[PDB]
């Protein structure tokens, strides 16, 4: 099967455990991590983190059965890969330097995986001098770009007969035609270091490093992304997971360009138009994060599980509010529900349970919030409904109801979120 | 025709603060910009501010700001230009004009009327 | 003088309706006709005109107004001349002025010129109704007449559906340039020459010759009447047997002596009562009918102005940087944005504003903009360049170095955009205009049967119930339901009031007594429209009150009345 031919294609396979990065491939290959190289929360456990110093490196020596299946072998390199968003100063300054990510040199013909300001390279060389390039290049809009803070999976086939194809996130970004070049005699060691790079502030986090000894084809790059990403435990904007007493602003998936506000303690919440940032002369848009309230998930009773019981609070002027559904309140057309914030009605029942789950779309970092009653009944997916609540503008209210069940299979559904927590590899420009 | 007359001029010692006031006798004084020139010896008369039809908007011309504040009064029927840390440079002869069109102007021919004047010594 | 009313009621009561009496209701309808399309032709024009000529609000209402200040003073002229030069010849006088006036107004320019022009068509105008219908009322008998001067009201309203549909069909395509709204005017000035063509084929009734002592005239019109009907209805053999009818600057000043003395004895100890129940009857009528009528398609327009305010979407803190735009923007809130070395080139704007913004080193080039504004911006080393952007477009703001160049010439005065939505305005009429059929059918058919006094009391009480139920619609959907409803269940109030009217004076002055007192109508007409438009948004209790009282008003004042029907007209 597609798994099969994919395990029995590996010649090197990094994995962190107990703080410790080793080969679980098969084969034994000495790994050495010098003591500054960090560890990071990854996609299924840690990853290596590369701060731009003298001390973060990990160099891997391939075994003597291996060394030499570079030469004139198709092979493959797959890795999960996550950047900082570049700053509209850094990208002036150093938007035309080329600093390296990873690398097999020899101590050189080989081959290299790079950054140059918003774009990805990687680059082959043989003994003889000639060179092949792939540099793809980002998308102008950073909320939906790939080198920005968000992880994404790397995967590029070489096949020595026809070409050499970039592949992010399972897709095809690039290819170059690898035709009459000489031998890659790549050296014995794997270097993953932030090297040639003039910023301090530079650091990059890779996890799952893997390289298989032939030219992958989609089905199984497809296989091998999806074998990662597996509904166990939540995800937030950029990939972590989840967690609770944890702060994260909730950006509908649908409409990715509004936030959510409140207009009064104890009343409903509605999408307003995000700020925004754009800039031609150097061509990146994107909308600006870190605008509007502020959610926070606790246990009904440290890792958020698809189908747990939260409830979910809205701080606000240094006071938590839950969120919920007044019994029998308004809502629009009698089944969209409309949730309110910091309820507190005497001789009046509140529902305040939900539950965090995973329904729709595995590949994007969305979830869904079922909302129960107090019988265990769902009063429905919490979604935003068009309305004009009083004489206030029209607008689109939270709601929870059950009509997005119907329509779980459509290309775009209102009912995802994002959760996005404030990072250091984004700040607004 | 508003007649438009000028005052509070004179000698200023410099790194100072000084006013100058342009009263209007014309019951029809709100549906004119009111535009401060000034003529130093041996130029031109350069536009120096204006302000609109209602006290709300200034226009300020290039190297002003900062130094010169120009406002109006309707109640009292009056302008005003405030100037402050005079130097040696601004001695000249101020002027108060009025236009009656709906954009700004720095053009001292788009001015419909004229003040006498006033001197201004640092 | 009864006697001769008695013998003169037998005349035409044989020859009994026929040929001739048809013939003079159509041609007397066109000039009805002309009078209803006369009444709303600026008002579809105020939306498309106010551009070209430059129509400030205070324009737009004194446009509004001079019509029916033009009707007024025109009622009560002719009506007054009417009672002794003749009804025939002072209605071609007045449409022909009417139609010269009217298409004149057409190729003109100037603000002040077209006020005067449609004053004066107003003025030609104003005495179609009582000439019309004084002056049918004198081919009929007392059998019928009511139904048969009720029937004469329809044309009105068919003058109005008929100005409707021409500004419908030739205001909204706007790209013809002389714009499309004259040609409105030029086509709606049709009516009135097509009255004046269908008119000189009547003649003179012989009611006013016997009056002025001229009965050969009286006799020869009596006998056109006559062979016309017999010649209709087959009966060549019958001979008009009836003999001869019962006898009974300086000329300036003897024209005006004789209309003082006819209206002088309108108020004498016989009509002084009649006369000031109906100066009562028709002003409070009046006032609130037009109050109404006026007020409904404001209070529209204005809960369609909330409804914009509510569907306003506001974007606050972008930030642009090195970005060209040429894209439309309308309906929006731009608040608290950076725009730092941004061309803006061939931008339009429609009610944008934009608050606390701060613009650097940007350029502008050929915008256009309406209820744009700029609260509380700065504009540093910025170039406006062949712009819409007046000095009142920035309120609050400041400029430091910046230039206007290239400015773009035109009406100063906002608010003055070629297309208005003035759609709704000409459906909004049609409908409203359509609502009197129903009433025109049943006061018709019910006039002589129920009676004037008995019916125009009922409709008045019952309009003025149903403006109660003015709160009861606070939607733009009620709002036409209610103006149908006050339009067409008050329509039999004013037939009943024509013929009522017409029956109660004298033949020598009741042209005179009935054009002062349409004269009466359009004054409060005019006092009515300028109270009522003050009232929309502020409440909607106060236009309640009002045209409650006022229809009470009426209504007690009108069954005081004396009672017309079935007495022989004299
Ligand atoms: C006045 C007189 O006139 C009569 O009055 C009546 C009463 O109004 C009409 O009835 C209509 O209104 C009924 C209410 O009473 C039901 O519609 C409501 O569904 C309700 C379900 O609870 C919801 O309130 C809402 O549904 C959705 O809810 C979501 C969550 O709330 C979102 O809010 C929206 O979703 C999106 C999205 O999909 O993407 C989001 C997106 O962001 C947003 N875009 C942006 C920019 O934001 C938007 C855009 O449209 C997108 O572009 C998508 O195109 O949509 C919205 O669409 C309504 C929606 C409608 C249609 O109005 C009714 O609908 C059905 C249906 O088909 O499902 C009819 C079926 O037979 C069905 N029966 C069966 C056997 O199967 C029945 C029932 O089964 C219910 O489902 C409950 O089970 O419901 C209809 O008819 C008659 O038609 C009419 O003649
Ligand atoms: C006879 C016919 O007249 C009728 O006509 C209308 C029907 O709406 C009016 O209704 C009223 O309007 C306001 C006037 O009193 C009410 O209070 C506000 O008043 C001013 C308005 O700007 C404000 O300036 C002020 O600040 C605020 N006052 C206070 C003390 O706060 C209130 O307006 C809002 C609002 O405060 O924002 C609207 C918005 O929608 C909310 N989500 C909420 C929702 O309306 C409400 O939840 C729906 O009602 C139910 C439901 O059906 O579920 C019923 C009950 O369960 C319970 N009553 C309620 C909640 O449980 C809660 O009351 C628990 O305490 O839920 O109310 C409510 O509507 C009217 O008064 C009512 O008599
Ligand atoms: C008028 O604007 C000033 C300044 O506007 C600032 O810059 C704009 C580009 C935009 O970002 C605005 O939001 C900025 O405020 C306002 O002065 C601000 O006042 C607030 C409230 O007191 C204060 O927090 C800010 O620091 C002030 N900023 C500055 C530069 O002074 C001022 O309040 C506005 N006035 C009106 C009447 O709207
Ligand atoms: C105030 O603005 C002037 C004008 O610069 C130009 O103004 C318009 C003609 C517009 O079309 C633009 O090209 C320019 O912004 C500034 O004077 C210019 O200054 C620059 C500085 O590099 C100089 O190269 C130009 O020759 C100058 N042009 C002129 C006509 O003098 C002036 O510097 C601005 N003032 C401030 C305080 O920034
Ligand atoms: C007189 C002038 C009045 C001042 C007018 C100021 C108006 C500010 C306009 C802010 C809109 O800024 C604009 O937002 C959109 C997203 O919505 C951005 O995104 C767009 O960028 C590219 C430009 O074609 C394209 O990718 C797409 O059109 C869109 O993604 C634009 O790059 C940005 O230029
Ligand atoms: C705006 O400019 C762009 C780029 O030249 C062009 O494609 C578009 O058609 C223009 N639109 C208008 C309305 O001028």
């Amino acid at each position: 099967d597609i798994d099969v031919i994919l395990k029995k294609s590996t010649i090197l396979n990094l994995d962190i455990n107990n703080d410790i990065i080793s080969d679980i491939s098969g084969f034994n290959s000495s790994v050495i991590t010098y003591p500054d190289a960090q560890l990071v929360p990854g996609i299924n456990g840690k990853a290596i983190h590369l701060v731009n110093n003298e001390s973060s490196e990990v160099i891997v020596h391939k075994a003597m059965d291996i060394e030499y299946n570079d030469m004139f072998n198709n092979f493959t390199v797959s890795f999960w890969l996550r950047v900082p968003k570049v700053s509209a100063s850094h990208l002036e300054q150093y938007g035309t330097n080329e600093y390296s990510i990873i690398s097999s040199m020899k101590k050189g013909s080989g081959w290299s995986v790079s950054l140059k300001g918003n774009n990805l390279i990687w680059t082959l060389k043989d003994s003889a001098g000639e060179v092949r390039q792939i540099t793809f290049r980002d998308l102008p809009d950073k909320f939906n770009a790939y080198l920005a803070n968000k992880w994404v999976f790397i995967t590029i086939t070489n096949d020595r007969l026809s070409s050499a194809n970039l592949y992010i996130n399972g897709v095809l970004m690039g290819s170059a035609e690898i035709t009459g070049l000489g031998a890659i005699r790549e050296d014995n060691n794997i270097t993953l270091k932030l090297d040639r790079c003039n910023n301090n502030n530079q650091y990059v986090s890779i996890d799952k490093f893997r390289i298989f000894c032939k030219a992958l084809n989609p089905k199984e790059i497809e296989k091998l992304y999806t074998s990662y990403l597996s509904i166990t435990f939540l995800r937030d904007f950029w990939g972590n997971p989840l967690r609770y007493d944890t702060e994260y602003y909730l950006i509908p998936v649908a409409s990715s360009s509004k936030d959510v506000q409140l207009k009064n303690i104890t009343d409903y919440m509605y999408l307003t138009n995000a700020p925004s940032y754009t800039n031609g002369k150097l061509n990146i848009y994107y909308r600006r994060l870190y605008n509007g309230l502020k959610f926070i998930i606790k246990r009904y009773t440290s890792f958020v599980k698809s189908g747990d019981f939260i409830k979910l609070y809205v701080s606000y002027n240094n006071n938590e509010h839950i969120v919920g559904y007044p019994k029998d309140g308004n809502a629009f057309n009698n089944l969209d529900r409309i949730l309110r914030v910091g309820y507190n009605a005497p001789g009046i029942p509140l529902y305040k349970k939900m539950e965090a789950v995973k329904l729709r779309d595995l590949k994007t970092y969305s979830v869904q919030l079922k909302l129960y009653d107090d019988k265990n009944a769902s009063l429905g997916l919490v979604g935003t409904h068009n309305g004009q609540i009083g004489n206030d503008p029209n607008r689109d209210i939270l709601i929870a109801s059950n009509w997005y069940f119907n329509h779980l299979k459509d290309k775009i559904l209102g009912c995802d979120w994002y959760f996005v927590p404030t990072d250091e590899g984004w700040t607004n420009d | 025709q508003v007649q438009l007359v000028e005052s509070g001029g004179g000698l200023v010692q410099a790194g100072g603060s000084l006013r100058l006031s342009c009263a209007a006798s014309g019951r029809t004084f709100s549906r004119f910009i009111m535009g401060w020139f000034r003529q130093a010896p041996g130029k031109e008369r350069e536009f120096v501010a204006a302000v609109g039809k209602s006290g709300d908007t200034t226009y300020y011309a290039d190297s002003m700001s900062g130094r010169f504040a120009i406002s109006r009064d309707n109640a009292k029927n009056t302008v005003y230009l405030q100037m402050i840390s005079l130097k040696p440079e601004d001695t000249a002869v101020y002027y108060c004009a009025a236009d009656s069109s709906y954009f700004y102007h720095t053009h001292e021919s788009e001015y419909d009327y004229w003040g006498q004047g006033t001197q201004v010594t640092v | 003088r009864e006697e001769l009313a008695q013998q003169y009621e037998a005349i035409l009561r044989e020859c009994g309706h026929g040929r001739f009496q048809w013939t003079l209701y159509f041609v007397l309808g066109l000039a009805l006709m002309a009078d209803g399309v006369e009444v709303f032709v600026v008002g579809f024009v105020l939306p498309s005109a106010e551009k070209d000529m430059c129509l400030s609000d205070s324009n737009k209402g004194m446009l509004g107004l001079i019509v029916y200040l033009g009707m007024m003073v025109g009622a009560f002229l002719w009506g007054g001349l009417a009672d002794r030069l003749g009804r025939r010849q002072c209605l071609l006088i007045s449409l022909s002025v009417n139609s010269v006036f009217a298409f004149f107004s057409s190729f003109v320019q100037g603000y002040g010129t077209f006020l005067f022009c449609r004053l004066l068509s107003g003025v030609g105008i104003g005495g179609s109704i009582p000439i019309v219908f004084s002056y049918f009322s004198e081919f009929l008998a007392q059998e019928k007449r009511g139904e048969h001067l009720s029937w004469l009201c329809m044309f009105w309203m068919i003058g109005g559906v008929y100005a409707a549909a021409m500004a419908w069909a030739i205001i909204p395509h706007y790209g013809w340039s002389f714009h499309s709204w004259r040609v409105f005017v030029l086509v709606c000035a049709f009516p009135s020459v097509f009255a004046i063509g269908a008119l000189t084929t009547q003649p003179e009734s012989p009611r006013f010759f016997l009056e002025n002592g001229k009965h050969d005239e009286a006799w020869m019109v009596l006998k056109q009447v006559h062979d016309t009907n017999m010649r209709a209805k087959g009966h060549p053999e019958r001979v008009f047997s009836v003999t001869h009818i019962k006898t009974i600057g300086v000329r300036a000043l003897s024209l005006g002596g004789q209309v003082w003395g006819n209206f002088l004895s309108c108020f004498g100890p016989e009509y002084r009562r009649i006369t000031l129940m109906m100066m009562g009857v028709w002003f409070t009528m009046s006032f609130s009918y037009y109050g109404l009528t006026v007020w409904f398609p404001d209070m529209i327009r204005h809960l369609q102005a909330v409804d914009y305010a509510a569907r306003t979407k506001v974007f606050p803190g972008e930030r642009v940087e090195h970005v060209t735009f040429n894209f439309t923007l309308e309906n929006q809130i731009h608040r608290g944005g950076q725009y730092f070395n941004d061309k803006f080139i061939g931008l339009r704007l429609k009610s944008v504003s934009f608050e606390d913004s701060l613009f650097e080193e940007c350029y502008f080039e050929d915008v256009t903009s309406s209820n744009t504004f700029f609260r509380n911006c700065t504009f540093i080393n910025t170039v406006f360049y062949n712009t819409d952007l007046f000095e009142y477009k920035f309120v609050n703001s400041r400029l430091v170095n910046s230039t206007f160049l290239h400015n773009k010439e035109g009406c100063p005065l906002d608010v003055t955009g070629t297309g208005e939505g003035a759609y709704m305005v000409y459906f909004v009429s049609f409908l409203g205009t359509l609502a009197v059929l129903p009433g025109n059918i049943v006061s018709a058919l019910l006039m002589d049967k129920i009676g004037r006094l008995r019916m125009l009391a009922g409709s008045s009480v019952m309009s003025c119930v149903s403006c109660f139920f003015l709160s009861f619609g606070n939607s733009e959907s009620a709002m036409i339901a209610l103006l149908c409803l006050f339009g067409g269940v008050s329509i039999a109030s004013w037939n009943a009031l024509d013929v009522l009217t017409v029956e109660l004076y004298p033949s020598d002055k009741r042209t005179t007594a009935f054009g002062f007192l349409n004269a009466l109508c359009k004054l409060a007409a005019v006092l009515g429209i300028s109270i009522f438009t003050s009232f929309v948004g502020i409440t909607k209790a106060a236009p309640i009150l009002f045209a409650s009282a006022a229809l009470a008003l009426g209504s007690s004042l009108a069954l005081k009345l004396p009672e017309t029907r079935g007495q022989v007209l004299q």
